[PDB]
């Protein structure tokens, strides 16, 4: 079983007869959610020395991290009122960048591998971007399925087949990032286990058992890699959707 | 979005020879003048440990080292006392 | 796959919109504008 | 078995404070010093001029 | 239960679709991205057609996916 | 420390915490319904067995 | 010279001093939000953005 | 902006198809 | 009938290999029709319906393959 | 019960062809990144982005097929 | 167990074939690169690590399918 | 027993399907490098460590195949 | 309201406290014992199953 480093513990506990208060209480995804939270608060309470405008070394990075939200969503959506839709598009970043930091650390837990919160996420991001699009603009919303100055005879095929690829949109965005982060958290384990066995056997595979231990490392140099990405590629799809549902193409 | 851009543009050129006179030395008399209530620390346990690693020169990434054997050792005690 | 199917589904998905309104309250009110600040206090200074 | 993981994550560590901690710190010293160069010289040449 | 079982095959097989899927979508990034290296003023142009067609080789890469899940749940 | 601005967070996001609450509503039917099969219905950390009832057990 | 006979802690002034000299920096902010522009206008061209891309 | 028999040129016709489709 | 209800689910799979043409089919299309239209931009009104004529000629294999296998899956 | 698992693994074994349509993917994207940014050195900052956006979007479909051998492996 | 045990070779044989995907995904990566780097031999310090960051996402592709072959002999 | 056995001499046979990326893309490498040549003589000192580089990346991917040919073969 | 007089309460009633802490182990004991019985090892509500452990079930 390569795959128990994602088992969830319950820790502090609660429970009752009367009412099912089971939904809250503390578990190992609520107490590094709560380490998420502290670590973003430390990334901007104590940063900032004495509140001095010059700006020490650690708040160039938090400079630079808003610096690229900004002209990236100022890049998308673009229009009379981008700034109204940034900090969602900031804050979706933050999360997904600081939980697969803290994921990488070795005795530690993704956040972002469970699917089950990930799609809860992109569902919940997909209907705010339906109710807001049909509360802003009507009928007349359902003219995103038609792509432009078409043949008539085609464009009930080109309608059907662009609903299907409208509500795909839903599960898509969040299980772009969750088989990512699993694929990556699971591939990793399972060559630590087999090098370890590898290392096992005798005593000439100790000699010159560093070549796997490099390999090792270069997946891990490259985990970094696919996690930073994702969080980038999830705050540029989800720009690119309030493009689609705030103006109409 | 207009009058919107029209605001940004009005908030950086602002309103108003005399215009940088009366902005320049009414905003300089109250600059307090050299670098006075310095505070340059304080005692909560935590303000030491600003100082040390994140304010103004030290400003070094030893804090993720620290952090990050935190973890390590949290949940190194949390696998050993459930599966180990 | 066993261990992203528990009974932890309200769990996970309670802590987790919990943190999406804190972070966006959080962000949107305290964060980014404490660095705007920093910004139109850099650009006053430099109009002056 | 997590222990490889740990000990590639040490040396992951080593190659970051060798190679990567003293270019970011030249890169983070070389911001500040534009930063702080700018913010200076405009307000030392604009209040030198003060009909 | 032999059918409990050979449904588990076809939705193995039926994913083999997206096999298109992938190279298509990277053959429409790839023009878009030799046409806006060609032409540096089409971007704003041609860039509704890029995000069309991968909606479309999405949507038809899609269909083996709906075909896998319905084999796979129904 | 920190001064807190009032920046316009509910007349602008309220179809997201609309979506939120419709979705955290259909993901508890969803866990109901799935706390209930034939897998689980004797793991013991279920919130069955803090009120009331105990072990169908006839599979 | 007035304006050099104060002296200059511009590599330590506080945003909270700005804020006390200038409330007009506080309302530019706060009505810069409630409109919606996280833009700053010129400020770009002077200091680089130092964005990755 | 079609034009269907000479007719009133229609909205954007996507209601129509899946309301077609909707009752089946 | 175990036998025949079990091809009928891997005929089903099997059958939706072919739609991947129609996956590669819409790419290549829409990628001349972006090289086009990067050559000269005053072309786009003529070649652009003509594109979209390509899209749903090619798409008409893939929807055969697909219509094939719910016939097997369905019947 | 000895056939159920064993098909569960052999099309968990066959739902893993289709991510040699993500390598050729993610190749033919940072070519044309390549072959772009060599005949034009200040495309860069500007093609960068829809070179990500391709790049990881066309990853996608390869996810896909892998979450469905995560679920046909473990589910 | 002994038919679940030849199911897993069998399934560890057929995700063997997605390594072809990297394997032709490497080679488009830097045969891009050697195209570019001939028809502009000034931008090479722009455009290698862009090649080397192909190779590594295309790489990652490859080895999410070698990672099943192992899970299929062993665990 | 001969039913494993048998099945994982199949095994060891699917596998080595996919060095036949490796075999494309090694050449498709060492095209482009005379491709490049070609064009432009004086780089080759310098395009030349990065063809055999890419030789040395794309027989990596093959040679991952035939590892798990051997492994279905003497283990 | 009420006002607190130190009476002696630790120099007078001693081993009744220690024959409580005694009586307190020895209960301890005796309830793990006979948690672990064949009528009560099944029966949800036991805080093994809070830790680790689950359904030996065998009887």
């Amino acid at each position: 079983s390569p795959l128990d480093q994602f088992e969830i513990r319950t820790l502090f506990g609660l429970q009752s007869s009367f009412i099912d208060l089971s939904c809250l209480n503390l578990t190992t995804f609520s107490l590094y959610t709560i380490i998420v939270l502290l670590v973003i608060t430390s990334l901007y309470t104590l940063t900032n020395n004495n509140n001095k405008i010059i700006g020490s070394r650690w708040l160039i990075s938090q400079e630079a991290i808003y610096d690229t939200i900004m002209n990236m969503t100022k890049g998308q959506i673009g229009g009379k009122n981008w700034g109204l839709y940034f900090p969602m598009i900031f804050t979706l970043f933050m999360f997904i960048f600081i939980a697969n930091l803290i994921s990488m650390i070795p005795y530690s837990f993704a956040l972002s591998a469970h699917l089950v919160f990930i799609i809860s996420l992109s569902i919940v991001i997909w209907l705010g971007n339906t109710i807001l699009g049909l509360y802003k603009h009507g009928w007349v919303f359902f003219s995103l399925f038609v792509p432009a100055g078409t043949p008539l005879p085609l464009v009930p095929l080109l309608v059907i087949i662009e609903t299907l690829s409208y509500f795909a949109r839903a599960i898509s965005l969040g299980l772009r990032l969750g088989s990512n982060i699993l694929a990556g958290h699971l591939l990793m384990v399972i060559l630590a286990g087999l090098t370890f066995n590898f290392m096992l056997i005798n005593l000439f595979t100790l000699v010159f058992g560093f070549v796997p231990l490099a390999m090792i490392l270069a997946i891990m140099m490259l985990e970094f890699a696919i996690g930073i990405i994702q969080g980038y590629v999830w705050a540029i799809l989800t720009a690119s959707y309030l493009k689609d549902a705030v103006y109409l193409h | 979005v207009s009058t919107l851009i029209p605001p940004k543009v009005v908030s950086s050129k602002n309103i108003g020879p005399n215009a940088k006179r009366i902005a320049n030395v009414v905003h300089f008399y109250k600059s307090l003048p050299q670098g006075p209530a310095p505070a340059i620390k304080a005692n909560t346990r935590l303000a030491r440990y600003k100082a040390k690693y994140f304010d103004g020169d030290n400003a070094s990434g030893k804090p993720l080292w620290h952090f990050a054997l935190g973890i390590i050792a949290f949940g190194y005690s949390m696998e050993y006392y459930f599966h180990l | 796959m066993p261990q992203l199917v528990p009974f932890y589904f309200m769990n996970q998905l309670t802590y987790g919109f919990l943190l999406m309104i804190t972070l966006l309250i959080l962000f949107s009110q305290f964060f980014l504008p404490m660095i705007l600040r920093l910004y139109v206090s850099r650009l006053f200074i430099s109009k002056l | 078995d997590e222990s490889i993981l740990l000990l590639t994550f040490l040396g992951f560590t080593g190659l970051v404070a060798k190679y990567l901690a003293p270019a970011y710190k030249d890169f983070a010293d070389a911001r500040m010093k534009k930063v702080s160069d700018v913010l200076n010289a405009s307000r030392n040449k604009h209040v030198e001029a003060v009909d | 239960q032999l059918v409990l079982a050979a449904k588990y095959i076809g939705a193995g097989i039926s994913t083999i679709g997206l096999l298109g899927a992938g190279i298509g979508i990277a053959i429409v990034f790839a023009a878009l991205i030799n046409g806006v290296s060609r032409n540096p003023s089409i971007k704003d142009t041609v860039f509704p057609m890029a995000i069309l067609g991968f909606a479309l080789s999405e949507a038809t890469g899609l269909f083996c996916l709906m075909v896998s899940f319905l084999l796979l749940f129904g | 420390m920190l001064k807190r601005f009032p920046t316009p967070i509910l007349k602008v996001y309220w179809p997201f915490f609309v979506a939120g609450a419709a979705v955290y509503y259909g993901m508890s039917k969803a866990a109901d319904l799935s706390s209930n099969t034939k897998e689980f219905i004797n793991d013991p950390r279920n919130p069955r067995f803090a009120k009331g009832g105990k072990f169908v057990e006839v599979d | 010279l007035d304006n050099i006979q104060s002296a200059r802690p511009f590599d330590e002034l506080t945003v909270d001093d700005l804020t006390k000299i200038k409330p007009e920096i506080d309302a530019k902010v706060e009505e810069m939000v409630k409109k919606g522009k996280w833009d700053v206008p010129g400020y770009k061209d002077r200091f680089g953005n130092l964005n990755v891309m | 902006y079609h034009f269907m028999g000479k007719a009133i040129p229609p909205h954007q016709l996507a209601i129509g198809t899946l309301g077609l489709l909707g009752l089946l």
